RNA sequence: AGGGUUCAGCUGUCUCUUACUUUUAACCAGUGAAAUUGACCUGCCCGUGAGGCGGGCAUAACACAGCAAGACGAGAAGACC
RNA sequence: UUUGGAUCAGGACAUCCCGAUGGUGCAGCCGCUAUUAAAGGUUCGUUUGUUCAACGAUUAAAGUCCUACGUGAUCUGAGUUCAGACCGGAGUAAUCCAGGUCGGUUUCUAUCUACUUUCAAAUUCCUCCCUGUACGAAAGGACAAGAGAAAUAAGGCCUACUUCACAAAGCGCCUUCCCCCGUAAAUGAUAUCAUCUCAACUUAGUAUACCCACCCCACCCAAGAACAGGGUU
């Protein structure tokens, strides 16, 4: 009948022991999944038109400028893919949809702040609990065995991706800040009306139409940006340099997948399918995968023609 | 930068642009959708009781990086067809008129300095 | 929208906030232990912590001397600051103050906190202590730790 | 001078001659080579007296002798700041107060 | 076999089924053919619902 | 804006006796291990706090009577000694505050 | 400190608003009004003469913060025969 | 003989522009007419100012209405008109005049209904290639698919600039993905021809995206009015 936490009754001689034990267990579980192709992987199929592959869960670090060989500057957002894994697979018939579904988790958190059901679900999977879980729609030939890690090499430079995340919330806001209403002038006899919306409806209806723009809570909702390309990939740190800005604050979790735009469909022929497997790879990837237009930092000063 | 009723400085050697009272012409219309004139835009001036089209070459408002910022809002007069009224420009002007799309070769040829 | 705002809005303005924090800090310096509303104590804790570092800077330092002169309204406390508190915490590198919550005052049911400098001469507060190592859960965890350690040694 | 490599001034007999010369030179440029570099637009179609074309590194100005006399560009581009007109124009002046 | 019902006359392209979502400009009218293509049981469900008595027992 | 009708007692009950309006019970109450009085888990025990405060007030009264005037803060450490107490070997060069009472059990000397 | 207008400067009056502080505000504790109120178990569209009528549609109960389209909001009184 | 302005606008088409199609002019460029089409847009100012009079410069266009001037418990100007006063006129006078002019206080603590993120398909110009091409005697001058640039709208962001500084913001940056069916045409009896068909028939334009689990005292928070939510390894 009384609430409790993990270290309520633990003594001074036992708190560090528990902390180090759970930390070492989490590290061991994370390291034990680094060889997916040796732990009886699911069959790998060649790429086919009309196939959709799984995405990633990244963390928004920040932004930095990046110049092209044409001398144009573009801002790139750093998305760090850390502790991203596939959790479970659901068939098309069981999901009762047109496409099959796959679950992806990332950014491991403490086991002491999660529900019993989630803890026991992760116990059989043998991974520390993740912060967020997302669902991706894939085809039958894109299935990946559960527990398989994923890396930033899953994407390649020159590929267009879409990013969805919860935007920065602003709480309760007025019409001027929320819907861009112009308000009223500040002088010439105006009486306590400078940001007021003004008229709300017409006099005949005697009501307010549903969906009327009114003050209320703004932000903190899921938004998606489409048509963002990849300029650079850091393999050592598992970092994607996506073009432009992405929704959400710093150190937030963003779901990234291939672009759904019809103008960019059927561009995954050269992309890894169903994903990149460093353990079974014949060759080691370079430290940073650039784009053809990206001027590398080590490259000499660019001279135009 | 430059919009309606904004004083501008005429930089070429046009006799129309030469003001004996040291009065500055002010724009009355900007030939852009949003009415805000950046470098290379075309505006209209009410100068000496005449309405003359003009080409803005530099403005005080900040712009992109590596692009010069001038301490005065500069403009050069143009005719109704594109031939500049003046003959030469003394003050330096940005080279970005080359990159920008428009009828600028005459002004670049009659210009003296670049920044 | 207040994101990243670390300074609370208190008093009649910035000047009033600074003056209230200065008075609380002077009282804490003089008495080695005070009680005050929780928000004000939490705001004053940082200044209290940094004052000890400014004292460690040394009295001969002009900047430290001026800072102490500003932040101590009673001038008899500056020699105390530079000759008692700083030598006491000379060995330590942080955590010079401890703050605890106390029952709400009967006047207006405000949230009250008591803040004191460590090492004072006053009677010890009834500090909250974790469960003893001899309880059932601690004994079981200690047995687990011993077994794991001996297994690793073997 | 940070402008170009070759600056060309050409005087024709008529506006039709200017237009024909511009059309022929741009047609030859498009048909000859350089599929990669950007196209060049005819600059000054509505201007009968003056016409200009700006290639990648060569700029050509077609203009009647009257317009050439009005804007003599040869001395301007040979003498930088040592031109007649430029000398006749004050470099910079600022009005002061009155008495 | 609600998909294989038969409408006498030109009802398949004359009858309409109009609904409003409550938002401005949300007045939508779809013919019998369009409604049958979208949902094969909607015609029969709407017919029986309309013929049922109008009280709390209809649901 | 003026009301158009009198709100009835049934509506008033439905508004006043709503679960949001009701007082929520607390499950963070436990007995103090020392004195046995009730306390909150995150809040210091009122009884122990007030006894410590009274002892501190007496000590501060003694300190003030010893200093005998404002702007007279000493520049040396302070040691509080009760009846039948002597200054310690390491408690030398410190201002001694004498007390005419037995040392409290919870006041563990250093 | 009369009624209009003008030259220059000046400025968030505006282009197009933004940031901060105080007050207000929201929550906790103490004290504690007024106008108003036939009863209400107080929905939408169309029609009729509108929350209460007719035909359809909608529909578990309930608390808090805003909003001012309707309750010819007593609202708000004045003006006209 | 009543009426404007600000803010927010909802709906109708009797469609100003953006869309298809027929006729139509001597080839294109452009024009007129006719059908269908409400998904989207329809500018800034000056003297005035009972909102209509005169306009200037732009744009693809600067559409007509209803909504109790739509909208004043959101604000505001003029009149309905006043209490003071003058000039012109009427009246012996008090006083009056739709005549001309100056000045001149509508107050409100939301009880009820309705609503408070439509969980996302973008619109329009300009420039270059085609191309000085077809076409044209010349004058002139397009197609169709393409590429770039700009503006607005919607949704986000702070790496630079700027307002400013653990952050918010624009003047800054990033992204933006389908049709529209008016009719033009094969074969063919009634009416053995012909006929696109309120004949049986053919052909042309006749979905995906995001949410998808279920310790909490206390502390922190890019989350937040309270509540709720995320983290505390
Ligand atoms: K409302
Ligand atoms: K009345
Ligand atoms: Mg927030
Ligand atoms: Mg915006
Ligand atoms: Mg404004
Ligand atoms: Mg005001
Ligand atoms: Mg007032
Ligand atoms: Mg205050
Ligand atoms: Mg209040
Ligand atoms: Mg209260
Ligand atoms: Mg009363
Ligand atoms: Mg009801
Ligand atoms: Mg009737
Ligand atoms: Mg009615
Ligand atoms: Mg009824
Ligand atoms: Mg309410
Ligand atoms: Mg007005
Ligand atoms: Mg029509
Ligand atoms: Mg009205
Ligand atoms: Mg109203
Ligand atoms: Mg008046
Ligand atoms: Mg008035
Ligand atoms: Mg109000
Ligand atoms: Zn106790």
């Amino acid at each position: 009948k009384s609430g409790t936490w993990w270290d309520e009754h633990l003594s001074e001689e036992n708190v560090p022991f528990i902390k180090q034990l759970v930390s070492d267990e989490d590290k061991a579980q994370l390291a034990s999944k680094l060889c997916p192709l040796k732990d009886e992987p699911w069959p790998i199929h060649p790429w086919e038109p009309g196939s959709f592959r799984v995405g990633l869960i990244a963390l928004k670090l920040g932004m930095m400028p990046l110049w092209t060989k044409d001398g144009q500057k573009h801002v790139v957002t750093l998305l760090q893919v850390q502790d991203c894994h596939v959790l479970k697979y659901t068939s098309k018939e069981n999901c009762n949809g047109k496409m099959a579904t796959l679950s992806v988790g990332g950014k491991t958190v403490s086991r002491f702040r999660k529900a019993t059901s989630i803890l026991e679900f992760y116990r059989e999977l043998g991974l520390p609990p993740k912060q967020t879980v997302k669902i991706f729609n894939i085809t039958d030939n894109a299935a990946i065995k559960p527990g398989t890690p994923l890396y930033a090499a899953h994407f390649r430079p020159g590929q267009y991706v879409d990013v969805t995340a919860k935007t920065i919330g602003k709480g309760f806001q007025g019409v001027m800040k929320r819907w861009g209403f112009k308000g009223q002038p500040a002088t010439h006899g105006q009486t306590k009306t400078h940001r007021r919306p003004g008229a709300v409806a017409t006099g005949d209806i005697g009501r307010v139409w549903p969906g009327t723009k009114m003050p209320g809570k703004m932000g903190n909702i899921y938004r998606t940006e489409y048509g963002l390309k990849v300029w650079r990939i850091n393999t050592k740190h598992n970092i994607i340099y996506v073009n432009g800005s992405v929704p959400g604050h710093k150190n937030c979790l963003v779901k990234v997948k291939d672009s759904k735009l019809p103008a960019y469909k059927d561009l995954g022929k050269n992309l890894p399918f169903p994903t990149y497997f460093p353990d079974g790879d014949e060759e080691e990837l370079p430290e940073d995968l650039y784009d053809e237009n990206v001027c590398q930092p080590g490259a000499p000063s660019i001279t135009f023609a | 930068a430059i919009q309606k009723m904004t004083r501008v400085r005429v930089v070429d050697n046009s006799a129309l642009g030469n003001s004996p009272y040291h009065r500055a012409p002010r724009c009355i219309h900007v030939y852009k959708k949003n009415g805000v004139g950046k470098v290379g835009d075309q505006i209209l001036l009410a100068i000496k009781g005449q309405k003359k089209k003009a080409l803005i070459v530099g403005h005080c408002m900040p712009g992109p990086r590596m692009t010069p910022r001038f301490d005065s809002n500069n403009v050069v007069l143009i005719e109704d067809n594109g031939n500049p009224v003046g003959t030469r420009i003394k003050t330096p002007i940005p080279t970005s008129l080359r990159k920008r799309e428009g009828e600028y070769s005459k002004v670049l040829a009659i210009a003296q300095n670049f920044v | 929208i207040s994101h990243g705002r670390v300074f609370r809005r208190m008093g009649l303005g910035p000047e009033s906030r600074i003056h209230l924090l200065r008075n609380l800090l002077t009282g804490l310096v003089r008495h080695e232990r005070i009680e005050a509303p929780w928000a004000r104590v939490d705001e004053m804790r940082g200044y209290a912590e940094k004052l000890i570092d400014y004292g460690k800077l040394g009295d001969t330092n002009e900047r430290a001397m001026r800072m102490a002169d500003f932040w101590l309204t009673e001038k008899d406390l500056i020699p105390k600051l530079f000759q008692v508190l700083a030598p006491r915490y000379k060995d330590q590198t942080g955590g010079y103050t401890r703050m605890l919550q106390i029952p709400n005052r009967s006047l207006d049911r405000a949230k009250m906190a008591v803040i004191e400098y460590k090492g004072n001469c006053l009677p010890p507060l009834p500090l909250p202590r974790r469960d003893s190592h001899l309880t059932l859960l601690n004994q079981l965890l200690q047995g687990l730790r011993q077994d794991l350690r001996q297994s690793q040694e073997a | 001078m940070r402008y170009t490599d070759y600056f060309v001034i050409v005087s024709g007999t008529s506006t039709r001659h200017l237009h024909a010369m511009a059309f022929y030179v741009v047609k030859m440029y498009k048909h000859l080579k350089c599929k990669r570099d950007p196209h060049v637009k005819i600059e000054g179609k509505d201007t009968d007296d003056w016409l200009c074309v700006d290639f990648g590194s060569m700029v050509i100005h077609l203009m009647l002798p009257e317009t050439r006399e009005i804007y003599e560009l040869e001395k301007l581009w040979t003498l930088r700041s040592y031109d007649d007109q430029l000398a006749q124009i004050a470099p910079e002046t600022v009005p002061e107060d009155f008495i | 076999n609600t998909r294989h019902i038969a409408f006498s006359g030109n009802k398949w392209e004359q009858k309409v089924y109009s609904s409003h979502t409550g938002y401005p400009g949300g007045f939508r009218q779809v013919t019998a053919a369009q409604l049958h293509l979208r949902d094969p049981v909607a015609i029969v469900k709407l017919a029986i619902y309309g013929m049922l008595p109008k009280n709390l027992h209809r649901r | 804006a003026a009301p158009k009708n009198r709100r009835t007692i049934e509506v008033n009950r439905c508004r006043r006796r709503n679960p949001q309006k009701l007082i929520k019970v607390k499950n963070n109450i436990d007995v103090c291990p020392e004195c046995g009085h009730l306390k909150q888990k995150h809040v210091l025990c009122a009884y122990c706090y007030e006894k410590v405060c009274k002892e501190t007030a007496e000590i501060r009264r003694q300190i003030g009577k010893q200093e005998g005037g404002p702007f007279k803060a000493p520049t040396i450490e302070t040691v509080v000694l009760y009846t039948g107490e002597t200054p310690s070997e390491q408690d030398q060069g410190k201002r001694i505050i004498e007390r005419d009472r037995k040392r409290p059990s919870w006041f563990t000397q250093n």
